[PDB]
């Protein structure tokens, strides 16, 4: 979402929604909202090492930095792995995949899982929201699997919403029946459901047949489990 | 041929429920009703 951060005297005061018409129109979620005070709690301020007692202590740059050069400088290849987290910016991204390649390793990993088989990761449009947010107010019919888009995705389920509301799209869920704020046709839980509908033995395939516009959104959530390449 | 007398005098033994006693009663002779084709519009 695109937002203004509205600072005073060098201090974060608020966060304001700033207009988006393909992406978060003019709103934003709570924790967009007010989760900035986090900013200011359990913040890291200085390097640390462990000491001789093996607690950690605040340390110069220089002393940290030569440390993990030199741990860095002994091992290589496979012994040298980095996991990346939630936020993370691109240009931290690709300053590490560089100094664990001058290294000759390449165990660069994410914590969130996404299957490797086939394409994997070699083609973008296998990991993409192809369709984009503003053209969810196109479709007739989308199938949600395995995903609770109010809490992952607040903003794209107030863009479903308005076409639910607008557009009179058909909404159906496979997975939870939780709460969206909109009726929708639960199909259950079971994700065999999914080859039943593939197979056409289910209602449900004949009406993503007929519809012209059909979209299948599938959450990263669901690829978490074990059988996420099923 | 009289007007010397009242002849609306049949609300002087109305109950609570005689309103919705003669919808009850009158709820047969209605023709069906129209559908919008949902069941409410927050379907």
């Amino acid at each position: 979402s695109n937002i203004v951060v509205s600072t005073r005297t060098g201090e974060v005061m608020r966060i304001l929604p700033r207009m988006h018409e393909d992406i978060n129109e003019e709103w934003i979620s709570d924790k967009t909202r007010f989760a900035y005070d986090g900013l200011k709690r359990q913040r890291l301020t200085q390097p640390m090492i462990r000491n001789e007692k093996g607690l950690l202590t605040y340390t110069t740059w220089e002393d940290a930095l030569s440390r993990v050069a030199g741990m860095l400088q002994s091992f290589q290849g496979n012994d040298v792995a980095a996991i990346a987290g939630g936020l993370v910016d691109a240009e931290a991204l690709v300053a590490l995949k560089d100094l664990l390649n001058r290294v000759d390793s390449d165990s660069l990993c994410t914590e969130e899982v996404f299957p490797t088989a086939g394409a994997g990761t070699d083609l973008r449009s296998n990991y993409l929201l192809n369709t984009t947010i503003a053209g969810v107010e196109e479709a007739d019919v989308i199938l949600l699997v395995g995903t609770n888009p109010r809490f992952e995705a607040p903003l794209f389920n107030a863009r479903i919403r308005k076409s639910w509301l607008h557009n009179d799209l058909k909404v159906a869920l496979i997975g939870s029946p939780v709460d969206l704020t909109y009726r929708y046709d639960h199909l259950g839980d079971s994700p065999k459901i999914l080859q039943d509908i593939a197979s056409g033995n289910h209602p449900f395939s004949q009406i993503l047949k007929e519809a012209k516009k059909p979209m299948v959104v599938l959450g990263s959530s669901a690829l978490q489990r074990s059988d996420g390449t099923a | 041929f009289d007007n010397s007398t009242y002849r609306n005098l049949q609300h002087h033994e109305y109950s609570t429920y005689t309103f919705l006693d003669l919808n009850v009663e009158l709820s047969k002779f209605r023709m069906p009703q129209p559908s919008s084709g949902r069941q409410s519009p927050r379907h």
